[PDB]
């Protein structure tokens, strides 16, 4: 059997959709799984162990020219899925795209009433509203509708598989982690900083107006008390994820020996060889508390219920700051430090 | 012939003739039948084409092979199960 997903989306809202990935390699085995995404959303699928091959065309947009829409449907059609599960939240257009490509089980999202609501009859299993705010309750309707729905199959198939569990290869692993480390400081023994500024960085598409950047002052005062002390001693990684090159000769956190780098979505490895992490609600916080990574996440407040579920990660390792104010740009600094310092 | 203009500004005169390749039109396809020596310069050493620098000799073989992706992804989950 072979199944596509048309998830939609960059990065932070396409990493969690490994749940429903391997909860389809669970339910059917054996099963042959290609997705299709935006440029900057197939970036993360180099980092898997289900997906045979991604693809990209649809950062969905209003005209594309009818040709490269033809061409596509000519080569969804054109390898004979049998369950194409959808996202973007089909309307009345964008199911006959998913109708024409001929398979046999058609599920995706719907519009509750904007849009033209419509969901067509052409399709099965539409269902809750649009937006997709939260994190890891996700596609929570997927994780249902995959769920014992059909037979001697057993109770529901391990609800909601494993939490993110993304794996890294090790010769990205080794070569370029280590070329990208060893350039400037390196030892293994750091901590990374992600919330810098706005061009690309994750911008999670759901977490609007806080967690987008910091001012760059409370990540110069955190980051002068991180080395302080034997603990580190190497972290200076602001690890901005930018043109930064515009932004380096501007690291008013002193660039004396503020490091950087620039990175696709592959810093997992660079996660994976640090010694910890504290940034905002961003792509970073899924992916080191996926691995065991202990992390520090500073998001505005109480969307941990939204964006982190599993509170306790492993030991309640990752810990959580919110802002008595609301807006993400005034915490606690002082106290902020003090829960970093230990780690 | 030579005929002689007297225009009525300068002092021209002129002479002219026709001329064409008779049958040569013959000819000259014939000696172009040196693609026929287009043997020679064929089995002649390929550049790179031979190359150690170059496997895969389609159209788009080369270019899009480029999914050794969907291989390594296998090869990760087989280190997984290991």
């Amino acid at each position: 059997r072979r199944v596509c997903c048309v998830v939609s989306g960059g990065v932070y809202e396409n990493v969690l959709f490994f749940p429903v990935v391997q909860m389809l390699k669970d339910r059917y085995p054996g099963v042959l799984v290609d997705v299709v995404a935006s440029a900057r959303g197939k970036q993360v699928y180099e980092m898997c162990k289900n997906v045979r091959y991604a693809n990209v065309y649809d950062p969905d947009d209003e005209w594309p020219e009818p040709a490269e829409y033809t061409h596509q449907l000519g080569v969804m059609k054109n390898r004979y899925y049998d369950m194409v599960l959808s996202t973007k939240l089909a309307g009345t257009g964008h199911a006959l795209f998913l109708f024409m490509s001929s398979a046999r089980e058609k599920v995706g999202y719907v519009y509750p009433n904007v849009n033209g609501a419509g969901a067509g009859l052409f399709l099965t299993e539409m269902f809750k509203p649009a937006t997709t705010n939260l994190a890891d309750g996700g596609y929570n309707m997927y994780q249902d509708m995959l769920e014992w729905l059909g037979r001697p199959a057993k109770g529901v198939p391990q609800q909601p598989i494993p939490p993110l569990r993304v794996s890294i290869s090790k010769k990205l692993r080794a070569v370029v982690e280590d070329k990208y480390n060893r350039a400037g400081v390196e030892k293994g023994k750091y901590v990374v900083i992600h919330g810098i500024e706005s061009d690309s960085v994750a911008n999670m598409k759901s977490r609007g107006d806080d967690d987008c950047l910091l001012p760059l002052e409370l990540w110069a005062e955190i980051a002068k008390e991180i080395s302080s002390g034997g603990n580190g001693l190497r972290p200076l990684f602001v690890m901005p994820h930018e043109r930064h090159r515009e932004e380096i000769e501007e690291i008013v956190g002193e660039e004396t020996a503020y490091l950087f780098i620039t990175t696709p979505g592959q810093l997992t490895c660079l996660i994976n060889d640090s010694a910890g992490v504290v940034a905002t609600n961003t792509a970073a916080v899924q992916l080191a508390n996926a691995r065991d990574k202990p992390c520090v996440a500073l998001f505005s407040s109480k969307e941990k219920a939204r964006l982190f579920l599993p509170y306790v990660e492993e030991r309640k390792s990752c810990t959580v700051v919110a802002s008595a104010t609301g807006k993400l740009a005034g915490i606690d600094i002082e106290a902020v430090k003090k829960a970093v310092k230990d780690l | 012939n030579q005929r002689d203009w007297v225009v009525t500004k300068s002092i021209w005169h002129l002479s002219d003739t026709a001329i064409k390749s008779f049958y040569t039109f013959y000819a000259m396809f014939t000696v172009w039948g040196v693609c026929f020596f287009a043997s020679m310069k064929a089995s002649m050493a390929d550049p790179f084409y031979d190359s150690e620098h170059y496997r895969g000799q389609g159209g788009d073989g080369t270019v899009h092979w480029y999914y050794d992706r969907q291989e390594d992804i296998e090869a990760t989950a087989r280190g997984d199960l290991l």
